[PDB]
């Protein structure tokens, strides 16, 4: 077995803590068990795990999970609501070769929102759900219970984890409500990293990468806004807010309309990047294989599809995906002594109403 | 930073 602590900074996440502990053979059972937990300045969470490698003589592997999660939305930068939650996930995982390995799974999920501010989006999505709340007051709540089947594809030929100089990397994950779920949705995920080295050596890589989102309602209703995508941070456009790319909140009044500079996300998202991995100046190549310069352009949309520009012509139509997002800027990684770190300074040269800037952007990671 | 303790 084993245990572990984890101390990390982001400025979109703050300072943030980890820990777990795992028994290696859980009493001989043959299944791994865990117990792992996280925070930072917008989420709390929590599950144990119950995992076995070989469920089959042939590698196919057998996992589980429970968990339970906290998430205050304005201290993720978008528009007040909260979200408390708690599940379960059966997850069997296939590798097809050495490259690929597909995973099936079930689960189960209950959310309880609260403290929700009123506005359009939101309150559309809710009234497609048949709730009906206030629009003057926060004091609300709304809770569903989902079933859910989750399909994944993962290829990794990255000639190596930490500084990658040359494959590719991609993520597909799917989910659907399984009926008799109080939601009716499905959710579609991709993430692509490819690495050309241009030179013998391989210090010198051209990145690229893509990341996509795409959901929707089934049977009238929509995606819970809390299933939204988002884009714009450290991780996604850099020199913009995190999350702030995309629609904002139209508020209802309180006790007409409020046009804000505050994002919700949308169910529609495309995030790309071109990153072009030099040596590091100033520094010794003694410290080469820890550190990792980089020169990148980065761009990404967010948009509703739902939005109904008719009802709410006065206001941006935030079901238009052209309203694309760019910066320029240039990266600095090294493997320090307080672990995994990420400078990053990014000028958003193209921005729109409301998107609000970051120049300088840092992370220490708390997992390695 | 990551600390892991192999108990
Ligand atoms: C909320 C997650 C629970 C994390 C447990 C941490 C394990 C610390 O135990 C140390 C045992 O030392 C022996
Ligand atoms: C994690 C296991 C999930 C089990 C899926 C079973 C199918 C879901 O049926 C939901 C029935 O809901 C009744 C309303
Ligand atoms: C695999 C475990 C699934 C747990 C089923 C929980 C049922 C939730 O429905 C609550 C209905 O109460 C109203
Ligand atoms: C593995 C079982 C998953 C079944 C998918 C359910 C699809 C629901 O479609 C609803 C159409 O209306
Ligand atoms: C042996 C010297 C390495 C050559 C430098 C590569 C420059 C490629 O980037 C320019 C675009
Ligand atoms: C120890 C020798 C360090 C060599 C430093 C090379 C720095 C190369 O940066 C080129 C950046 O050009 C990117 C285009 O913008």
């Amino acid at each position: 077995g084993s245990f572990n602590f984890g101390i990390g900074y982001g400025t979109e996440s703050g300072v943030s803590f980890q820990a777990g502990v795992q028994q290696d053979n859980w009493l001989g059972t043959g299944y791994a068990v865990g117990i792992n937990g996280t925070k930072n300045d917008y989420q709390t969470y929590a599950e144990l795990s119950v995992t076995n490698p070989y469920f089959t003589v042939d590698g196919v592997s057998l996992g589980g999970r429970l968990f339970y999660n906290d998430f205050q939305a304005d201290d993720a930068d978008l528009s007040d609501y909260t979200n408390k939650s708690y599940g379960t996930d059966v997850t069997l995982g296939f590798p097809i070769n050495e490259y690929n390995s597909l995973r099936a799974g079930l689960g189960y999920v209950h959310n309880s929102l609260s403290n929700m501010q009123p506005q359009v989006a939101m309150w559309r999505y809710l009234y497609s759900m048949g709730e009906h709340p206030s629009t003057s007051d926060q004091d609300n709540s709304f809770k569903t219970d989902d079933f859910t089947f989750n399909y994944g594809w993962t290829y990794n030929k990255l000639d190596r984890g930490y500084f990658p100089t040359d494959g590719s990397r991609v993520n597909l994950t799917g989910k659907v409500t399984i009926p008799g779920s109080d939601n009716e949705y499905y959710k579609v995920t991709l993430d692509t990293a490819t690495y050309v080295p241009i030179d013998d050596d391989h210090k010198w890589v051209v990145l690229g990468r893509t990341r996509w989102g795409y959901g929707d309602g089934l049977g009238g209703k929509e995606m819970p806004f809390y299933e939204n995508f988002y884009a714009g941070g450290s991780s996604t456009v850099r020199g913009f807010q995190s999350n702030t790319i995309g629609p904002k909140a139209v508020y209802f009044p309180h006790q007409d309309l409020s046009k804000s500079d505050d994002a919700v996300g949308g169910n529609a998202m495309a995030v790309a990047s071109l990153e072009f991995i030099t040596p590091t100046p100033f520094i010794s190549d003694k410290y080469a294989n820890s550190v990792r310069t980089s020169f990148f352009w980065d761009m990404g949309t967010v948009w509703d599809t739902n939005w109904d520009s008719s009802q709410y012509s006065g206001y941006p139509d935030y079901s238009d995906p052209s309203n694309i997002r760019m910066s320029a800027g240039i990266a600095l990684q090294w493997m320090s002594p307080l672990g995994p770190l990420v400078f990053s300074y990014a000028q958003p040269f193209k921005k729109y109403d409301g998107d609000k800037a970051e120049q300088f952007q840092f992370n220490i990671g708390k997992t390695w | 930073w990551n600390w892991t303790k192999r108990f």
